[PDB]
C-alpha cells in the first residue's frame, strides 16, 4: 500500500539478497547455485536471473 | 674535461659468453687446482633458466601493443616525407615559367 | 500533410487491417475535401496503387483494390483548381502588391509562404519550393529560413522524402547554426531524426530523436507522440541497457506518453519487459510490438527486420553472459519453443557471429566467447592500418 | 533497386517476423500445448 516501500524497499531487500548472494559469493565460484540455492534457501532460478543480473 | 674526451645494443649482448667462459672452467680450474666453499656458494643461484612460464605469453601480448606504433612509427614517415616531394617539385618542376 | 502522409503511408501499407487501409484514407477521402491534395493525392491515388490501391475515379478503380478511397472526382480538382487557383489569384496580386508596393519584404515573402502552404495542402512539390525561393529571396530572416526548414521538412515529409530536404535541412541550418536559437535544432534533428531515420537512424539520429522533446514536433509534419513512439524504438532498440534502462527505463517524458497511446504498450515497455531479461514474455511482445509498431509507421515498417531479430539475438548476450555453460536445451526447450527453430534463425546468428554463443543442437547446450588480448582491439589492428596502407599504396599510387 | 536504403547484410532475407509470430504463436502455442 506504500508506493515507497512497495518501490524502494523491495527493490532496497532485492540487493540486500545480492549482498547476501555478494556475500555468498564471496566464496569462490564453479560452486552450484543449487549451494547458494540452498545456502540461501533460494530457487536457483529465482536466484538466476537476480543471480545473473548483477 | 672528460667530455672533451671520446669523439646501441649488440654490445649488451656480447659479455654474454665471458663469465660462462671462465666459470665453468673456473670450477674446472679450482676443481683440478684443488684437484672452495665459495662455489657451491654460487652453485645454489644457478637455478636462478629454463625458468620460463606461460607469462612469456605476457611478453607476446605486451610485444604486439609495442608493435601497434610500428604502423605510426613509419607512418608520419608513410605520410610525411611522400606527399612532401609533391608540394616541391609541382612547385619546381611545372616552375619553369620563362 | 502528417495524417496526410501517413494516412497515405497508413493504407499505402494496408495489410492487417482494411481499417489500416479505411482509417487512413477515410480522413484523407475527406481530408482531400479538407485540403486540395488532389496533385499528389493524385500520385498518391498512385501511390498506393497496383496493390489494393488500385480504386479511383481518375487514376485506376480496381477490384483488387481493397481500397476505393485512393478514389478521386474531377471536381476535387475543379474545386482544387478553383481553390488553388483562388488561393492562387489571391496571393498572385497581392504577392503582385506585395510586389507592386514592395510590400514588405518577409511581408512580401509572407504571402508567398502562404502561396507555398497551399501546395502543402495541395499536395504540390512544386510552387511552393520556388516561392519558398522567392520566400527565401525575400528572407531577411534566419527565421523565414526557418520556414525554408518548415517548407522542406513539409516538401519532403509531405511525401515523407528524403535527402534533398534533409540536405536542405542542411543547407537550410548550415546558413546559421542557430537551430532555431534552442529550438530548430530540434526540426533539424527532429526531421534529421526522421530524414536518417529513412531508413534507418538507427545508432544516428535515434539519440537525437530520442533526445530534443517535446521541444517542437510540427502537426503538418509531426505528431509529438510520433518522435516519442519513433526516437523510442529505434534508440531503444539500438542503445545500450544502461542508456535505456537509464533513459526509456522511463523518462516523465514516457511517464506522461506511457500507455497514453498504447501506441506503444510495447516498445520499452515489452522491452523492458524484456530487459527484465525475460525468455517467453517478450517472445510474442515483438511481433505485438512490431505489427503494433514497426508495419503502422513510415519507417517503421520500411526497416522491419533489422528490429526483428536483433534483440531477439540481443537477450541471448544476456542469457550468455548469464551462462557460461548455458544448455540450449535449458534456453530453447525449456524456454518454451521451437527448440530447432529457434534455433535455427539462432543459428543464422552464428554466422552474424555476433554469438559469442558456442551452442549445441545435439546437446543443446550454449557457450560463450570472449575478448581477451584478441579484442577487438588487438584483433582490428590488421585491416586498420591495411586500409591506410592501401590508401598509403595510394599515396605512393600517385607519385606520377 | 530504389535509391538509398540501410545498405548492407544485405536484404538479408524476409518472412521471419510473422514466422516467428505464427510460431511465436506455436512455440508457445506448443508451449501451450506444452
Amino acid at each position: 500500500g506504500d508506493e515507497l516501500t512497495r518501490s524502494h524497499f523491495n527493490a532496497l531487500y532485492d540487493t540486500l539478497l545480492e549482498s547476501n548472494l555478494c556475500k555468498i559469493i564471496e566464496p569462490f565460484e564453479c560452486v552450484e547455485i543449487s549451494h547458494i540455492s540452498k545456502i540461501i534457501g533460494l530457487d536457483t532460478q529465482q536466484v538466476e536471473g537476480k543471480l545473473s543480473q548483477m | 674535461g672528460v667530455e672533451h674526451l671520446l669523439r646501441i645494443r649488440l654490445t649488451n649482448q656480447l659479455k654474454s659468453l665471458k663469465g660462462l667462459q671462465s666459470k665453468l672452467k673456473d670450477v674446472v680450474e679450482y676443481l683440478d687446482k684443488v684437484i672452495h666453499t665459495i662455489l657451491g656458494k654460487l652453485q645454489d643461484v644457478f637455478n636462478l633458466n629454463n625458468l620460463q612460464k606461460a607469462l612469456t605469453v605476457k611478453t607476446n601480448d605486451e610485444l604486439m601493443v609495442i608493435y601497434i606504433s610500428n604502423l605510426v612509427r613509419s607512418i608520419i614517415a608513410f605520410d610525411d616525407l611522400i606527399e612532401n616531394k609533391i608540394q616541391n617539385k609541382k612547385i619546381q618542376e611545372q616552375r619553369v615559367k620563362d | 500533410n502528417y495524417e496526410v502522409s501517413e494516412k497515405a503511408f497508413l493504407l499505402t501499407q494496408s495489410k492487417v487491417s482494411i481499417e489500416q487501409r479505411k482509417e487512413a484514407a477515410e480522413f484523407v477521402l475527406a481530408k482531400i475535401k479538407e485540403e486540395e491534395m488532389a496533385p499528389y493525392y493524385k500520385y498518391l491515388c498512385e501511390e498506393y496503387l497496383v496493390n489494393n490501391g488500385q480504386s479511383d475515379l481518375e487514376h485506376d478503380e480496381k477490384s483488387d483494390s481493397l481500397n476505393e478511397w485512393i478514389k478521386f472526382d474531377q471536381e476535387l480538382y475543379n474545386e482544387l483548381c478553383k481553390k488553388n487557383e483562388s488561393k492562387i489569384k489571391e496571393l498572385n496580386e497581392k504577392i503582385q502588391k506585395l510586389e507592386e508596393d514592395d510590400e514588405g519584404e518577409l511581408e512580401q515573402a509572407q504571402a508567398w509562404i502562404n502561396l507555398g502552404e497551399y501546395y502543402a495542402q495541395i499536395g504540390d512539390k512544386d510552387n511552393a519550393e520556388k516561392t519558398l525561393g522567392k520566400s527565401l529571396s525575400k528572407a531577411i530572416s534566419t527565421g523565414a529560413k526557418i520556414d525554408v526548414m518548415l517548407t522542406i521538412a513539409r516538401l519532403g515529409f509531405f511525401y515523407n522524402d528524403q535527402l534533398y530536404v534533409k540536405e536542405k535541412l542542411e543547407a537550410v541550418n548550415s546558413m546559421i547554426e542557430k537551430g532555431g536559437d534552442w529550438e530548430r535544432r530540434n526540426r533539424y534533428k527532429t526531421y534529421y531524426g526522421i530524414h536518417c531515420l529513412a531508413v534507418r537512424n538507427f545508432k544516428e539520429a535515434a539519440k537525437l530523436l530520442v533526445d530534443s522533446l517535446a521541444t517542437f514536433t510540427s502537426i503538418e509534419l509531426t505528431s509529438y507522440e510520433s518522435i516519442a513512439t519513433y526516437a523510442s524504438v529505434t534508440g531503444l532498440f539500438t542503445l545500450e541497457r544502461t542508456d535505456l534502462k537509464s533513459k526509456v527505463i522511463d523518462s516523465p517524458e514516457l511517464l506522461s506518453l506511457i500507455s497514453t497511446t498504447a501506441a506503444l504498450q510495447s516498445i520499452s515497455s515489452l522491452t523492458i519487459s524484456l530487459y527484465a531479461s525475460d525468455y517467453a514474455s517478450y517472445f510474442p511482445y515483438l511481433l505485438e510490438t512490431y505489427a503494433n509498431v514497426l508495419i503502422p509507421c513510415k519507417y517503421l515498417n520500411r526497416h522491419a527486420d533489422f528490429f526483428v531479430r536483433e534483440m531477439r539475438r540481443k537477450v541471448y548476450a544476456q542469457l550468455l553472459e548469464s551462462y557460461k555453460t548455458l544448455s540450449l536445451k535449458s534456453m530453447a526447450s525449456a524456454f518454451g519453443v521451437s527448440v530447432a527453430f529457434l534455433d535455427n534463425d539462432l543459428g543464422k546468428f552464428i554466422p552474424n557471429k555476433q554469438l559469442n554463443c558456442v551452442i549445441d543442437r545435439v546437446n543443446g547446450i550454449v557457450e560463450t566467447n570472449r575478448p581477451d588480448n584478441k579484442n577487438a582491439q588487438y584483433h582490428l589492428l590488421v585491416k586498420q592500418g591495411d586500409g591506410l596502407l592501401t590508401k598509403l599504396q595510394k599515396y605512393g599510387a600517385a607519385v606520377r | 533497386q530504389t535509391n538509398i536504403w540501410e545498405e548492407n547484410w544485405d536484404d538479408v532475407e524476409v518472412d521471419d517476423d510473422f514466422t516467428n509470430e505464427l510460431k511465436a504463436e506455436l512455440d508457445r502455442y506448443k508451449r501451450e500445448n506444452q
